[PDB]
Order: C-alpha cells, then sequence, then structure tokens
C-alpha cells in the first residue's frame, strides 16, 4: 500500500503497518489530516512495533512539544491506541514535578482563576492524602 | 497548538494517567477546564481530615471508584458511634459524596462502623476492613462480619489482613448467607495479631462455603502440638473445595510477624523445630487439585522433610506457576550428580523466596540457578550452608533476568560478602536487601539499584555501609532500615551516634524507613543505672536533618512491659530539624507537646500518628494521646501559610 | 462539655457515692494509672485529670505567671473537683503533686475526706538541719541541663540533653520526667519545684494523710515520712513497700497496687 | 418541562425574581433564595433540624441576608426586564445532576421532585460556599434532608499420685478420672467446638500435698515442673517478682500460658484473689482466651489449670455463692480431705 499525505506527499506502508491503524485497516488512500514529517516519524514506530525498546522509545520520544502534540492529534485521527496512550502518557510525564504555574509557563496557559477560586480549590484539594 | 486547542476525550485520556496525587492537585489549579477535568478524572481517593469536620467533606470528588476511609483522623477514631443519634447521617453524607465507589478501604472500630457505612454502596465490589483495637464483645460469633451481608449486595473480595478479630468470626460469618460466600472470589486472612491459626475445622468450613475463590490467603495454624491443627486434611479439603484457586497463601501466624525472634527457629527457645502433619503425597494431591495455580506461598514454623517430590509435581500439574515462597521447607534441592530435582525443576518460576533449609548447600542454589533460569527475584532467608561462591554463582547464571535479591540471616554471607556475591548482577539489580553483619569471617557502580532494605542489630553502627561495598549508587532512592532488640541488657553506646550522615553518600535519596519500632527497652523508668529509650532515639536519629528527606516513616522503639511506643524528646527534637520534609507518619503516639515541634517544618504537609500495631492504645485515658491533641495539632497546620 | 474539662481531659469513671481523685506526677499524665483503674471502677467514682504543665494539655493555655507557684495548681484542682461536683473525694497523688492537693486542703477542707501520697515531700532541696530531698548542688546540673535545652530549641536545634547524662543514677530515675514536657515548661516547673517548700504549712492540714514510700529509697529518705508525720496537722500514717522507681504506680504495679488500694479502703488512719 | 409542578414553580419564581432587578443570569443562588420563602417548602425545615445552632429562628434569615448581599454582588445588564435571563452553566448543571440522582435511586426504572432538586442546588459550589461563612454546612443539611426523605491412663497416673499423696486416695481417684477423660476427649466441649483447656478446682485443706499432687501430676502427663503462681495471702520469695516490672498477677498469668502453652498452671488461693482476677478467670474460661492488663488476647492452648481451694467431690453447699459460678463452668472440682 502507499499513502498520500496532506500536503501531497507519498509513503510506502507495509500491510501490517497499514493493519496497526484501525483508522487505515478499515478503510491511493489519501491522509488530507496528516502530513509529511508525520508519517516519517510514526512509520518506524509502527514498523517496529509490528516486528533496547527502552532506549529506543525515549529516543524516539526526544522531540519538541509542538512536535509530539501534531503526534497525538495524529494517533487520535488514525485512532492507534499503542501510540496514542504512550504520547499521552509521555505528554501527563511533564505534567508531575511541576507548579500549576509552570505548567501555564511551559504550556502558554492563560491563568482564569481569582485567588478566591484558587483558595476554594486548594481547600478542596486538602482532603487528599498526596 | 496549544493543549486547550485539543479534543477534549484525548484530555481525559492524557489526565487520566497523572497518578502522582501531589500532581494531580496541582494539575486541578491550572484552568477551570483542567480542574473540571481533574474531577471528573480522579479515581482513587485517601480521605485526609478529622472526623469532627467530616460535613465540610467536598463533594467535588463525585467520580471516584476507590474509597479510603481508614486514614481518617484521630487514626483509629470509630467513625460510627451508637452513642450518637446523628451517627447516622454519616453513611448518606459518604454515599452522596462518592456515589461511584466500588472499593472501599474502611476503619472497623465498632459494628455500627460497619453496619452503616459499608451497606450504602450496593455496587460495591471489593472490601478491606483494618481494625488494629480489640474486638467488641458481642452475642455471638461473627455478629460483626454478618453485617457485611446485604439484601442488594454483591461483594466479590473481601481484606481481613488487617481486621483483628476471632478465627472463630469468620466461618461463621460465611456460613450464614450462602449467596454471600458464593458471590466471593477472593478472600484475605493472612491477619498476623490473630493469637491462634485457624483450625483444621475453620479451613474446612471456610472453603466449603466458597468455592469460586481464585485468591486464598490465610494465617493457619501447623503447630502438630495444639488440637485441631490445620494438617493433611486442611490441605485436601482446600484443593478440593476451591479447584479453581490461583493464587495460595497459607502461613503460620509467627511467620508472618515483624520481629525475628518470633519465626526464627534458631531464635525461639526450641519452638517450632517439629515436623508438622504434612506429607509429600499430601502435597502432591493439593498440587494435583488445583491446576490453575499461578502464586504459592507455604510458609510453616514447622519443618517439612523431603519436599523433592511435591516440588517436581508442582512443575507438570501447574503450568501457569510463577511465584513460589516457601517457608521451612527441606531438602527443596537436592541434587545428585548432575540431574536438576525439587524446586530447581521449576523453570516457569519467576520469583522465588526460600526460608529456614537445612538441606540446601552451594550445589543447591546452583541448581535453582540453572534449574529456574526465568527467575526474576530471589528472597534467600536463614541457611547456614551457603556461602559466597554459590549466591555469587548462581547470580552470574541469574544475571540476565535477576533485578530483586534479599540476603538475610545468613550465617556465612555477611554485608561484605552479600554485597560481594551481587557482583555479577551489579549493574542489573534494582530492589536489594542485605543484613548489617560485619562480624562474619571469610565497575562498582550500582547503576539501576532503586530500594536498599537493611536489617541491623541494636546497638549497631552504620558507619561501615560504605566500606562493606554499596559504594556509588547514584539512582538510590529509598532505603528503609529495620532495627531489632533488646536493649535492656546493652550498655551505653561507646559512639556518640548510629551514623544517617553516612547516607548522605547517595545524592539522590529522598524516602525513609526507620523502623525501630522492635527495641525492647525502658520507657520511663529504668531500674537502676540503666538507659531509657530516649537515650536510645538519640542514638539512631542524629543527623537526620542533614538528609534532604522528602519522606519519613519513623518507628519508635516500644516497652513491651508496660506497652508504650511514645515518641520522646530528642526523637522530636531531631525530626524538626528535617526542614525538606512533606510527609511524616510516626507509627507511635506522641503528646501534644512534641507534636506541635514539627510545626517549625515550612514544607510538611501530611503528617499522622497511626498505632497501626497490635494491641493499639483503647482510649486517651491509656495513653498519652488525646482527640484535642490531634485536632489542635490538625488546624494549626492546615492554617500555616 | 465544659471548658475546664476539656483544658484538663477529665474523665469520669465507675460509680457509686465515693470520688477517688487520682493526681498524677510532674512528667507524666493520668496514663500512669492505667493499671490502678480497673480496681477501683467497680465500687468507686474515679477522677482523672492531667494537671496544666502535662505534655498532654495545650502549651498556650500554661499561664508563666500562676503556674510559677504551687498555689495555681491547688487552685487548678479545686476549680476541677467544684465543676464536677465532688465533695468529700479522696485524692491519690504522686511526688509533689500531693503537695499541691494539701495546698488544696488547706484552702478547702470540706472537698477533701482523705489524702493518700506516694513519695512525697514538703520541700525538695534539703538544708543543714532538714534531710528531706536533693542537695542543691545535685539539682542544679538538672536546671542547667533544662535551660541548655531550651536554648537550644529556642534557636531550631533539637534538645539533645536527657536525664540519663547525670551522674546521680538518682537524678537520673527522679528527673526522668521531667524531660518530657516542652522545655519552657520544664524549666519553669522544675525552678517552682525547686523553689517549693510546705514546711511552714504542715500545721494547717486537718484531713488524714496516708504516706507511702519506699524501702530504702534512695531517691526522697524514707526520714521525710516521719518528719511529715511529726508536723503533720491532721492524723497520719506511713507505710513502707520494698518497691524501687520513680513510679512504682507503673514499674511495679503488683506490689504498690495492694497497698494503695488498702490505704484507699481503710479510714481509721 | 422535566420537572413536577411545584418544581416548575419554584424556579419561574427565581426566574420572576432574576428579571427584577436584571442582574444578566439567573444563577442557583437566586433559586436556593426563593427556596427560602414559601415557608411550607422543606429547606427551613431541613436547615433548623441539621444545625443545633440553627434552632434561633433569625438565624434563617441571616440565610436570607447571605444570599441578599452575593445577589447585590452581581452587576446588572442592559435588557428589557420583560424577558427571561439566560439560565447560567451551574444551573444546567445543577438540573442534569437532579436527574441522575432521581434516575440511580431507583434502578428499575423524568419528573424531577422538589427533594432532588433542592439537595442539587446545595451541591452547587457557590451556594455551599455563601452557607459556609453563614455557619451552615450544605452536607449536613443535604444528608438531613435525604434521611428524611427516607420516611488405662486412669491407673497409669493414679499409681504414681498414690505414692505420692497416698492420704488422698478417693480425690485421686477422682482427679485421675476427669483428667484422663478430658485428654481423651470424654469432658466439657466449649460449645459445639471441643477444647483442650482443662480446668480443675482443688479445695481442701491440704496444702501441701496438694502442691506435691500437682508436682507428680505435671511431672507424669507433661514430664515438666509446674509454674508458682500465688493468688491469695501466700507471697513469698519466688512469687514476687520484681523482674517481671509492669505485670499483675493477671499479666503474669498471661505471659506464663503464652511463654509455656504445655505445662500446669496453678493459681494460689484462688478465694483470696482479687474481684478482677476472679473476673478475668471466668472471661477466659468462658471465650477461651485470657486478657491480660494491656487488652491483648492470650490464646489458653490446653494448659492443666488447677486452682487451689480452701471452702469447706466439692459440695455445693459449701461453696460461696460468690464462687458458685465458677463451680457450675468449672470442668471438675476436687476436695482434699483433711
Amino acid at each position: 500500500i502507499v499513502l498520500k499525505s496532506s500536503d501531497g506527499e507519498s509513503f510506502e506502508v507495509e500491510e501490517a503497518v497499514a493493519l496497526e491503524s484501525q483508522t487505515i485497516a478499515h478503510m491511493g488512500v489519501p491522509l488530507p489530516n496528516v502530513t509529511s514529517k508525520i508519517l516519517a516519524k510514526v512509520i518506524e514506530y509502527c514498523k517496529r512495533h509490528v516486528e533496547d525498546l527502552k532506549a529506543w522509545d525515549a529516543d524516539f520520544m526526544k522531540i519538541d512539544q509542538a512536535t509530539l502534540f501534531e503526534l497525538i492529534l495524529a494517533a487520535n485521527y488514525l485512532n492507534i491506541k499503542n501510540l496514542l496512550d504512550l504520547t499521552c502518557q509521555t505528554v501527563a510525564d511533564m505534567i508531575k514535578g511541576k507548579t500549576p504555574e509552570e505548567i501555564r509557563t511551559t504550556f502558554n496557559i492563560k491563568n482564569d482563576f481569582t485567588p478566591e477560586e484558587e483558595e476554594e480549590v486548594r481547600r478542596e484539594n486538602q482532603w487528599a492524602f498526596e | 497548538t496549544a493543549l486547550n486547542d485539543l479534543p477534549d476525550v484525548i484530555l481525559s485520556n492524557i489526565m487520566a494517567g497523572v497518578s502522582d496525587v501531589r500532581s494531580r492537585n496541582s494539575a486541578s489549579l491550572v484552568c477551570h477546564k483542567w480542574y473540571l477535568l481533574e474531577r471528573a478524572t480522579r479515581s482513587a481517593l485517601t480521605l485526609r481530615g478529622n472526623i469532627r469536620d467530616l460535613f465540610m467533606l467536598p463533594t467535588c470528588f463525585q467520580s471516584t471508584s476507590h474509597l479510603d476511609l481508614s486514614l481518617i483522623s484521630p487514626w483509629g477514631h470509630p467513625l460510627t458511634s451508637a452513642a450518637d443519634p446523628d451517627s447516622a447521617l454519616i453513611g448518606h453524607l459518604l454515599r452522596h459524596a462518592f456515589p461511584s465507589v466500588t472499593s472501599l478501604a474502611i476503619y472497623a472500630r465498632d459494628p455500627s462502623t460497619i453496619h452503616i457505612v459499608v451497606p450504602q454502596w450496593p455496587d460495591l465490589e471489593r472490601l478491606k476492613l483494618v481494625r488494629w483495637h480489640q474486638r467488641p464483645q458481642t452475642d455471638a460469633a461473627g455478629d460483626e462480619l454478618k453485617l457485611l451481608i446485604s439484601e442488594c449486595g454483591t461483594l466479590k473480595s473481601l481484606d481481613l489482613s488487617s481486621f483483628y478479630c476471632w478465627t472463630d468470626d469468620v466461618p461463621a460469618a460465611l456460613g450464614s448467607c450462602p449467596t454471600f460466600a458464593a458471590n466471593l472470589k477472593s478472600l484475605n486472612l493472612l491477619n498476623s495479631s490473630f493469637s491462634e491459626g485457624f483450625k483444621s475445622d475453620e479451613i474446612k468450613a471456610i472453603t466449603k462455603a466458597c468455592p469460586n475463590l481464585r485468591e486464598f490467603r490465610a494465617s493457619c495454624m501447623f503447630d502438630p502440638r495444639y488440637i485441631g491443627h490445620a494438617g493433611d486434611e486442611a490441605l485436601v479439603s482446600i484443593s478440593v473445595n476451591c479447584p479453581k484457586l490461583e493464587i495460595l497463601h497459607l502461613a503460620d501466624t509467627n511467620a508472618l510477624s515483624s520481629a525475628r525472634s518470633d519465626f526464627d527457629p534458631d531464635e525461639r527457645e526450641g519452638l517450632g523445630q517439629e515436623e508438622a502433619k504434612i506429607n509429600a503425597a499430601t502435597l502432591i494431591e493439593v498440587f494435583s487439585g488445583l491446576p490453575l495455580l499461578e502464586e504459592l506461598a507455604l510458609d510453616l514454623c514447622n519443618n517439612v522433610r523431603d519436599s523433592g517430590p511435591a516440588l517436581e509435581v508442582l512443575n507438570s500439574k501447574c503450568p501457569k506457576l510463577k511465584s513460589v515462597k516457601l517457608g521451612q521447607f527441606h531438602g527443596i534441592s537436592l541434587p545428585v550428580e548432575s540431574k536438576l530435582d525439587g524446586i530447581a525443576l521449576c523453570q516457569g518460576l519467576e520469583s522465588l523466596s526460600i526460608r529456614n533449609v537445612d538441606d540446601l548447600t552451594d550445589m543447591g542454589l546452583i541448581a535453582i540457578g540453572r534449574g529456574c533460569y526465568r527467575l526474576a527475584k530471589f528472597e534467600v532467608y536463614g541457611c547456614k550452608k551457603i556461602t559466597v561462591r554459590g549466591m555469587r554463582t548462581m547470580a552470574s547464571l541469574l544475571r540476565k533476568t535477576l533485578v530483586d535479591v534479599k540476603i538475610a540471616a545468613c550465617k556465612k554471607l555477611g554485608a561484605v560478602q552479600s554485597l560481594k556475591a551481587l557482583e555479577p548482577i551489579q549493574d542489573r539489580v534494582e530492589r536489594l536487601h542485605i543484613d548489617c553483619d560485619w562480624d562474619c569471617p571469610d565497575d562498582k557502580t550500582w547503576a539501576r539499584l532503586r530500594y536498599v532494605s537493611l536489617w541491623i542489630f541494636v546497638g549497631q553502627l552504620l558507619t561501615p555501609l560504605v566500606a562493606a561495598g554499596l559504594n556509588d549508587c547514584p539512582e538510590l532512592e529509598e532505603i528503609s532500615i529495620k532495627v531489632e532488640g533488646d536493649c535492656r541488657v546493652l550498655s551505653r553506646p561507646t559512639v556518640r551516634e548510629f551514623g544517617l550522615t553516612t547516607l548522605l553518600n547517595y545524592p539522590k535519596l529522598s524516602r525513609m524507613h526507620l523502623d525501630c519500632g522492635d527495641i525492647n527497652g525502658y520507657a520511663h523508668t529504668a531500674p537502676s543505672g540503666q538507659m531509657d529509650l530516649s537515650l536510645w532515639e538519640r542514638f539512631y536519629l542524629i543527623g537526620v536533618g542533614h538528609l534532604g528527606l522528602t519522606e519519613l516513616n519513623y518507628w519508635p522503639p516500644q516497652d513491651r512491659d508496660v506497652n508504650q511506643r511514645s515518641l520522646s524528646l530528642p526523637a522530636a527534637g531531631l525530626l524538626q530539624e528535617c526542614n525538606r520534609l512533606r510527609k511524616l507518619f510516626i507509627h507511635g503516639t506522641a503528646h501534644e507537646h512534641f507534636m506541635m515541634f514539627f510545626l517549625r517544618i515550612e514544607g510538611l504537609r501530611d503528617v499522622q500518628l497511626r498505632a497501626d500495631y497490635y494491641p493499639a492504645p483503647e482510649n486517651d485515658m491509656s495513653t498519652e494521646m488525646r482527640a484535642d491533641s490531634c485536632s489542635r495539632f490538625e488546624v494549626a497546620l492546615n492554617r500555616r501559610q | 462539655m465544659s471548658s475546664i474539662g476539656l483544658a484538663h481531659n477529665v474523665t469520669i469513671l465507675g460509680s457509686g457515692e465515693t470520688t477517688v481523685v487520682l493526681g498524677h506526677g510532674y512528667g507524666t499524665d493520668q496514663s500512669v494509672w492505667k493499671l490502678l483503674v480497673p480496681y477501683l471502677v467497680d465500687d468507686y467514682k474515679v477522677l482523672l485529670y492531667d494537671h496544666m504543665g502535662a505534655g498532654t494539655t495545650n502549651p498556650d493555655y500554661f499561664d508563666f505567671d500562676r503556674y510559677s507557684s504551687l498555689e495555681g495548681y491547688s487552685y487548678d484542682l479545686i476549680a476541677i473537683l467544684e465543676e464536677f461536683q465532688v465533695s468529700k473525694c479522696i485524692y491519690v497523688g504522686h511526688s509533689m503533686s500531693s503537695m499541691a492537693a494539701a495546698v488544696a486542703s488547706i484552702f478547702r477542707p470540706d472537698l477533701f475526706h482523705k489524702l493518700v501520697m506516694i513519695s512525697p515531700t514538703p520541700r525538695l532541696i534539703n538544708t543543714e538541719e532538714y534531710y528531706g530531698g536533693f542537695e542543691q548542688k545535685v539539682m542544679d546540673e538538672t536546671l542547667r541541663s533544662l535551660d541548655e535545652n531550651f536554648k537550644s530549641l529556642s534557636l531550631g536545634t533539637a534538645p539533645l540533653l536527657l536525664a540519663c547524662d547525670l551522674e546521680s543514677a538518682a537524678m537520673q530515675e527522679y528527673c526522668r520526667t521531667l524531660f518530657n514536657m516542652r522545655p519552657d515548661i520544664a524549666c519553669c516547673i522544675t525552678r517552682m519545684i525547686c523553689g517549693l517548700d510546705l514546711r511552714p504549712y504542715l500545721g494547717h492540714v486537718t484531713v488524714p494523710c496516708h504516706i507511702i514510700q519506699s524501702s530504702n529509697d534512695i531517691m526522697v529518705p524514707v526520714a521525710v515520712g516521719e518528719y511529715l508525720r511529726k508536723n503533720l496537722g491532721g492524723p497520719s500514717v506511713v507505710e513502707v513497700m520494698p518497691t524501687e522507681g520513680h513510679l512504682p504506680h507503673l514499674s511495679m504495679p503488683e506490689v504498690t497496687i495492694p497497698v494503695v488500694l488498702r490505704h484507699i479502703r481503710q479510714d481509721i488512719t | 418541562q422535566t420537572l413536577t409542578p411545584e418544581a416548575a414553580t419554584v424556579l419561574n419564581q427565581s426566574i420572576a425574581e432574576a428579571a427584577r432587578r436584571n442582574h444578566g443570569q439567573t444563577t442557583p443562588l437566586h433559586v436556593a433564595a426563593t427556596l427560602l420563602a414559601s415557608p411550607a417548602g422543606f429547606l427551613r425545615r431541613a436547615c433548623i433540624r441539621s444545625h443545633p445552632n440553627s434552632s434561633h429562628p433569625l438565624q434563617c434569615r441571616a440565610l436570607e441576608l447571605c444570599f441578599s448581599v452575593a445577589l447585590e454582588r452581581l452587576p446588572t445588564a442592559t435588557t428589557t426586564p420583560g424577558n427571561d435571563p439566560p439560565i447560567s452553566n451551574a444551573l444546567m448543571a445543577a438540573l442534569k445532576r437532579a436527574q441522575a440522582h432521581q434516575r440511580r435511586g431507583c434502578p428499575e426504572q423524568v419528573k424531577v421532585e422538589l427533594e432532588q432538586l433542592i439537595i442539587s442546588i446545595l451541591d452547587d459550589p457557590s451556594v455551599s460556599r455563601v452557607m459556609r461563612e453563614a455557619s451552615f454546612s450544605s452536607p449536613a443539611v443535604k444528608a438531613t434532608i435525604e434521611q428524611s426523605l427516607n420516611n488405662d491412663l486412669f491407673k497409669k497416673l493414679l499409681k504414681g499420685m498414690t505414692e505420692k499423696v497416698w492420704w488422698q486416695n478417693d480425690a485421686a481417684a477422682a482427679v485421675a478420672a476427669t483428667v484422663s477423660q478430658c485428654k481423651l476427649g470424654n469432658g466439657k466441649r466449649r460449645g459445639v467446638l471441643s477444647k483442650g483447656d482443662v480446668w480443675l478446682l482443688f479445695s481442701g485443706p491440704d496444702r501441701v500435698g496438694k502442691r506435691k499432687m500437682v508436682s507428680a501430676l505435671s511431672s507424669l502427663v507433661y514430664g515438666t515442673n509446674p509454674i508458682m503462681i500465688q493468688l491469695g495471702s501466700r507471697q513469698d520469695a519466688g512469687d514476687g517478682n520484681s523482674s517481671f516490672r509492669g505485670k499483675t498477677a493477671l499479666d503474669k498469668i498471661a505471659e506464663t500460658v503464652k511463654r509455656s502453652p504445655f505445662s500446669v498452671i496453678l493459681l494460689e488461693d484462688i478465694d483470696e484473689a482479687d474481684m478482677l482476677v476472679r473476673g478475668s478467670i471466668k472471661q477466659a474460661m468462658d471465650r477461651g482466651r485470657i486478657r491480660d492488663s494491656h487488652g491483648r488476647e492470650i490464646s489458653l492452648g490446653n494448659v492443666i489449670f488447677v486452682m487451689t481451694a480452701s471452702w469447706h467431690k466439692l459440695s455445693l453447699q459449701c461453696v460461696p455463692f460468690a464462687f458458685h459460678d465458677m463451680v457450675s463452668r468449672v470442668d471438675d472440682a476436687v476436695a482434699f480431705r483433711a
């Protein structure tokens, strides 16, 4: 099988690699929602999964945040459970060990909490053994 | 793109992955969308608060599934009492605040607590009862356990591993409604606080009531000296009545104790050292009756000999077997020429735990290593014949998979010997336990080591630990120390400190367990020229402030004669010096004056006095803990800004 | 209930018209009577409480001005007794707490029907003619240690001095529980005890007193019992038991408890 | 349209109050204040029942006051009063929660009844927050509303004891019989289940003969020396063990039984023991476990117990009424001859 990116680029896909994606397996096969580098980053993972693992996976995670968001969007659209849950876990790793301000700063997050609301949420949180 | 532009479903998926509760609380303060997501996503909650202000309970945790009420302050307090009529309202309050609860752990101080809280969730699936206090007097046996049977109840797992009760309560409760017992798929009775293990007849009745059990753990009495002790008939009844069993854990009550003087046959004044009513033929029949068995643990305080044939039958009749734990089973490995035998034929084992094996030699260890080539965790206790050569070679054989090793009470294998023995797997081991024995006669980077457990006799120092070989542990993060012994017979230390400053050698250390609770000494009155427990607490805790600890579990030493585990002045003073502490649990008692020392710690959030030992102080009159002291301390801690 | 009942952890047990009040010694709390209480609850109304210096009480309620003298403790005891409608009580006290009860009886005789004392002493510092306590120098060491502990806690360093670091081996047993309190409160109570002396007031006590001492006690001389019998203003009896330690009612219950129960149940003195 | 006529009424009155002040949106604070009105409603009774401090009548009106100030804190909207303000998102949340709570309570099978609605709007964070400053806790009143809604051997030992204590032949034969039969299983049973512990009461005036008797019985059946515990006015230089430290007589008994589950225990002068010790022995004989001074329970095992009595086979006429229960519940009672 040969797939087509949104930009129009074409990539060659193995049959087992195609069966990795439920969306692709159920459905030229143009992909008008994903770009070329998305396949260039997902196909090696698909092939490795079809056929050391921890180090290689950690190396493959070594990508910038925005590229990672495009990846998880692509995993959702292609509906690949393993890729999507690994990606979401990888992002949630930067959630841990950070204060709310740090999350906002690393994530260009805008704060809409009034001091009273923040105090109330802290009061609710005080009921859970961390 | 930013995350708020992502679809919400993968937000729920991505944010169900942060299990660290501190991180979850931090995430709840990001924004309104994130807060709503976290509150709809949190599944496990361990309730933190006081009984008085339980009507200030938040209702934001509507989607939780597992709820833990055993840590409600004051610890062990009766959550519901029959003396107060408005205690009926607590059931409704909990039911409404957590409507989607399937797994529950509650402190069952009183029967009314059970009868009011447990039947609230008809969909309750797993129950864990905790009670370290006295068993209240009831009209018959199992009256407080009968309260679990609800009309619309479908309880599936029952946990009594910490719920102190009479062993006669279990069979009486299980015989009162056959539907309730038949619905049970798991049953944990491995409670070390039982005065005596279950009888033979009680085990028979328990297993007859519950034919669908998938996991069964029990604290049985295997001493032949007693009447009705569990023997062959009990085990064959287990095999016949529960053919679906996947986990079977029978251990004698003494084998479960925290103190080594209770189960060690060497340390008991002639106790044990006599055969149980367990034959090789009976074990063969038992294993033949459990084709689905996956985890086996037979930890007896009485010897079973020539068990090699039974362990061989284990390999053929239990293909799914993965973990075996054997206590005082002898002849488990008796190699002749080169043919593997006994436990060495169980190639499918992943973790092996053996204890007090007289027959075991170096060849036995070599056979275990060569046969059980899939072994990932190995625990050996109290084998007097094995040496460094055998253990080192067994490590080298299993060097591909062995990541967890425990070497305790081995006469010929000291601390230095154990560390030299673990050299072939030095760069792979993750969890490690040794005895700090410096008196045993006869490239070095622990790259993956993450957890170290130590056992050391009272009055000994910890400084030689670095010279012992445990020098460079870049990834070491949690260390647990257990100190056992009787210091009433011991003189004053000639060295001022135990040496917790030696633990500065490991830069990533942030968690601690200092279990001194099994030291016996003099609490407030020493007879004459003796040294009280405050001196030993000072000796052990000095320099604990230098370590950058963030969590600390402390077990104060006890005075068995008067039954008290008080925190002394030097102990509180030193624990106050730990500025970085985030959680601080003390498994004992401390009055208000010492408890208020801890408000100096700025980063401190979780503090509790947990008397999780038998018997817990029955009331405020009998100990130096008061409910008002607890409430005042908690209010002062929360108000700190 | 009441503020006084919450500030002193007062508990009422047992039944019957006669009330027994158990006053613990300094440095401990009402938990020290957990071995005696079961023997009394059947046929007595036992009143247990913690005086304001005890570690189980709120350190904020402690008034350094009021409790720099024993009169504060006697007034607190009178307030506790009057609040719980206790009259003609039987008081069992340990060292230096029975002294406070005796002063309270001086002020309010109607409250106390008898006094049972466990190793009491009117004045703790012995003079040249008075051998009824310890030498001033041997207690100066304990005062120094308590002051140093308080100084250490002020700076945020752990207090690292105990009664086991003294040299008397009798100060070790006597002062062991004095370090079981917040260091400033410990200093205040210790200075009060050092300055305490009830020798002039011994003639104003009219309630019977049942002095109980240890055989050949190294800590408080046995002659103090005879001294009090000679100076007490009311009926008095002295019994000696072959016990030892600062807390015989806890460490040696099988010997101390029969003696205390007998002295409680017999009035003739 | 998914509400009861009364709930529809109270919602539209909340709406009318919203349209009279033009404050933008119909927040659930308004509907809660509506519930405060119409005194026939259940919220007043629930509030007075929930808090003891709420029994004061004007505190309920103080609740109205604190709702009112929060409403006054709401900026107005530039719109005609002849319109329905948009009910806030919290109100759809509360209504949906009401629907769900109604659904779950009758799993067998929607028009929402008044009490589910009021629970739902107490669940609103703003309503609870406002109530908290007014000394009112929404969970307490909520639970109150929900609760209101519910409205051979014989001779082989006989020869030896007859050798030792030949002046007590008849009592020796009787005790031989009883000990042999309880050991063989022909003795009293702790209910339907059998028991191993044996409980013997040894009356009579011969003390030294009784002591040598129990010594012989111990050395024969168990081959061990007896254990010297006294309870009465019989203390000497052996029982007065200060080495035990914080142990009373009951503590000594419990520790000895725990450490030696296979021996004979003789208790001296059960008649002169304290009422506490006798009560503890009664509890041990009923429940089969001895409790010591710290509340710990210790299994009796099967220890041979003998109580050395002195009242004058044991006749019931010679037993004081206080000890009658012990004799009735003891396994056997043996009277030594003078």
